[PDB]
RNA sequence: GUGGUGGCGAUAGCGAGAAGGAUACACCUGUUCCCAUGCCGAACACAGAAGUUAAGCUUCUUAGCGCCGAUUGUAGUGAAGGGUUUCCCUUUGUGAGAGUAGGACGUCGCCACG
RNA sequence: GCGGUCGCCUCCUAAAAGGUAACGGAGGCGCCCAAAGGUUCCCUCAGAAUGGUUGGAAAUCAUUCGAAGAGUGUAAAGGCAGAAGGGAGCUUGACUGCGAGACCUACAAGUCGAGCAGGGACGAAAGUCGGGCUUAGUGAUCCGGUGGUUCCGCAUGGAAGGGCCAUCGCUCAACGGAUAAAAGCUACCCUGGGGAUAACAGGCUUAUCUCCCCCAAGAGUCCACAUCGACGGGGAGGUUUGGCACCUCGAUGUCGGCUCGUCGCAUCCUGGGGCUGUAGUCGGUCCCAAGGGUUGGGCUGUUCGCCCAUUAAAGCGGCACGCG
RNA sequence: UGAUGGAGGUAGAGCACUGUUUGGACUAGGGGCCCAUCUCGGGUUACCGAAUUCAGAUAAACUCCGAAUGCCAUUCAUUUAUAUCCGGGAGUCAGACUGCGAGUGAUAAGAUCCGUAGUCGAAAGGGAAACAGCCCAGACCACCAGCUAAGGUCCCAAAAUA
């Protein structure tokens, strides 16, 4: 996952404080994975979690990725001193704040869903918990 | 009516506005006491430095 | 390459509401008409709002979503 | 090509005004009715 | 009642529907006249009063949209403190946005004809 | 050092006044316009649908829908549909002498300005006009050129030459401009300073690096976990490649070797043990264990590495990459 | 310090604009298959699918909104005692750390660069074992007097084996 276009190549790291503004409830799926901490999440982590969840589900049911890695983070190569401008964009992240429902799943029985979400959570860096649609 | 304000906490390390408020009330050394009218302005000053003083009637 | 920036133009209000000012005092510096010239107030060549006469400054709203400066002599 | 120029008063030959014109757009000498402070009245000023 | 003309944040609006022209206002009849169209008397200008409320306009119904919007709670936050201190928590004061109860199909003047 | 930058304008950083840095993130300027200025009058956009010769997605035309989603010379922000956008007529206020008072400000400068007078443009009048929707489009002084001038004129009259006013000559762009005029080598070097500032070692940090793990898609005939384990996740260590510049520049000697060792254990051998895809002999993996031992040469300054020949084994690291 | 009035778009939040973005509905349209080819019209992939719409996110350089604070001001109020202006004499232009808000960095550094408050600098004393910058607190002096702050009370070691 990578945005097709960006208004600005380089972006602030930002700060993550408090609960997520929105997306704290399950919208489409029957079950969801809620972040209990705040952390950056990379497109790689999102993709790894998504693949794990789908593989276990056996292409049964539907999977929604609520988060998207809009933000870009840069880096400086080894052996490069401080200064001389910002680094080149290295990767893409989604700042996820606690309470966000990162993934949703439907069309699968409850026990399969719980195991699938468990695998996805182990791939992600944040501590998580399973949430049922209300 | 009246307020007896006594400075129970040192002003060292405090914001300039709080130091100025204590001075405006007219308190000097620690445990220095003063008597003032219970006006809205005076009670406002006391509230500004409420953590540094004790107020009696 | 970045690293350029123009000098700040010290825009904004130069007189407070309810303040007495002399004729010709600058009330508000701006780009475009963020606030409009009201009574006894002129707008300079570069959108600066100034008092045409002595009086007290008053910022009001011009209708629903626009502002206005007036100078009222006493 | 835009160039600075001087408008001289025809009546008194006084170089009262400075301005600029685009030569290509205005090949001919510019002429304006401008106030001549020396004569204190409007006169024809021609570029020189 | 209508026509001019203003004040007030659209609570004056928009949408939909209904009624009226007695006067008034309009459409409306014309281009000889002043005047006019980068062509057109469509418009602007002028002259004039056969017809019509059809439209505009006026009055009225409507909460569909737009607009206004209390209280409660919450986010943030000044001040004073704490913790396991990229953050989080407590006391105190302040307190949104959102979402709602609701409000509202205007009101305050002056003139002229009735 | 190389590269980049140097003045000016706009935005974000900037923490709801103003201001506010970084070799922070984005862009622009060194002009253009005789109308793209002034004024009087007049007008309202972009797109979409429907219909329509050439004509096509899209040329021009018509109706409706359309509040700005257009335009505003030129970057961006702010602003403008009572227009600052668009069109027409007339014009030259893109005026002269100023200017109460303000903003900005170390100075020099910079910005705004009602209003007074002179003489005008437009308009019936009100009234507007000292350029352009606003904010860049610029350069001190010295020196010199051109024009004007009721100023001065070394005994006097002239003159020569100055003054004053107006204006021209700057990529003085290192843009408050050293001079009218200027590039290099030094390991033959020297002096005054600095740990304000680099190279060695120390310190902080741990991205990287080494090691240890979590999840388990898989490989393993079957069988995730004997063994290996993708996509991902989390740590420890302070031996690597690095970052910072805190001690040392009135001196902390730098590789390798030799002599002497000592310590850590993430154990190379030996000892104990579990699991095994352990028949036995061999092993693999993991657990405990630092008592002792852990090589002699060829090549290269070498460390490292390759090779020869051995050994139970030929461990990995720290100690100023121990030890001048 | 209070009361009152203001200017401003941050925190937060929001999607009304602009970017980024998820899923669903529908679909212009585009894809190859065959019939028909003058390539003319289909009928197709739950083929790819703009626009619209529904639902859901996201933003330093987005805003329909919008604080707390701070700021400007008042012939205002209470308390306080400084503010200007003129002149003589300076020194300073290496700052450090801590807390809070940002950037750079890797949301590393006792890193770097700003904003804001404090301390050190130029501050002795008590606490943090020792420990400029943290916590409490500002030494004119004498005392073999007393009350407290931070921090403490079993022994070193003053005070609860409360
Ligand atoms: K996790
Ligand atoms: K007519
Ligand atoms: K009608
Ligand atoms: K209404
Ligand atoms: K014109
Ligand atoms: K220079
Ligand atoms: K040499
Ligand atoms: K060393
Ligand atoms: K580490
Ligand atoms: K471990
Ligand atoms: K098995
Ligand atoms: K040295
Ligand atoms: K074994
Ligand atoms: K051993
Ligand atoms: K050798
Ligand atoms: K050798
Ligand atoms: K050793
Ligand atoms: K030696
Ligand atoms: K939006
Ligand atoms: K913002
Ligand atoms: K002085
Ligand atoms: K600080
Ligand atoms: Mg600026
Ligand atoms: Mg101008
Ligand atoms: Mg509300
Ligand atoms: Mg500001
Ligand atoms: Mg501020
Ligand atoms: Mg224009
Ligand atoms: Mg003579
Ligand atoms: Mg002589
Ligand atoms: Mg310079
Ligand atoms: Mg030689
Ligand atoms: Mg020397
Ligand atoms: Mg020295
Ligand atoms: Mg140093
Ligand atoms: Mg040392
Ligand atoms: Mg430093
Ligand atoms: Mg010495
Ligand atoms: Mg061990
Ligand atoms: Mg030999
Ligand atoms: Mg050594
Ligand atoms: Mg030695
Ligand atoms: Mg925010
Ligand atoms: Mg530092
Ligand atoms: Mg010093
Ligand atoms: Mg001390
Ligand atoms: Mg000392
Ligand atoms: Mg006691
Ligand atoms: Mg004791
Ligand atoms: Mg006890
Ligand atoms: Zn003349």
């Amino acid at each position: 996952l990578v945005p097709k276009r960006v208004k600005h190549r380089r972006e602030f790291r930002g700060k993550m404080r408090g609960e997520a503004k929105g997306g704290k409830e399950v919208a489409f799926g029957e079950w969801g994975l809620q972040a209990t901490e705040s952390h950056w999440i990379t497109n790689r982590q999102i993709e790894a979690a998504r693949i794990a969840m789908t593989r276990y589900m056996k292409r049964g049911g539907k999977v929604w990725i609520k988060i998207f890695p809009h933000k870009s983070y840069t880096s400086k190569a080894i052996g490069v001193r401080m200064g001389k401008g910002k680094g080149a964009p290295e990767g893409w992240v989604s700042p996820v704040k606690r309470g966000k429902i990162m993934f949703e799943i439907a069309g699968v029985p409850e026990e399969v869903a719980r195991e699938a979400l468990r695998l996805a959570s182990h791939k992600l860096p944040v501590k998580t918990k399973i949430v049922k649609r209300e | 009516a009246e307020l007896k304000i006594t400075l129970k906490r040192s002003v060292i390390g405090r914001p300039q506005n709080q130091r100025a408020t204590v001075k405006a009330l007219g308190l000097g050394k620690v445990n220095s006491t003063v008597t003032k009218p219970a006006n809205e302005a005076i009670k406002g000053m006391v509230n500004t430095i409420s953590h540094l003083v004790d107020v009696e009637e | 390459s970045n690293g350029r920036d123009s000098e700040s133009k010290r825009l904004g209000a130069k007189s407070a509401d309810g303040q007495t000012v002399t004729g010709g005092s600058i009330l508000y510096r701006q780009r475009g008409t963020k606030i409009y010239p009201g009574v006894n107030v002129g707008i300079g060549g570069d959108d600066t709002l100034f008092a045409k006469v002595d009086g007290v400054v008053r910022f009001e709203r011009k209708g629903r979503d626009k502002k206005q400066v007036s100078v009222y002599p006493v | 090509m835009r160039v600075n120029i001087t408008l001289e008063c025809t009546s008194c030959k006084e170089r009262n005004y400075l301005t600029n014109k685009n030569k290509r757009n205005n090949p001919d000498r510019l002429e304006k009715q401008k106030y001549c402070p020396r004569e204190r009245k409007v006169t024809l000023h021609r570029e020189t």
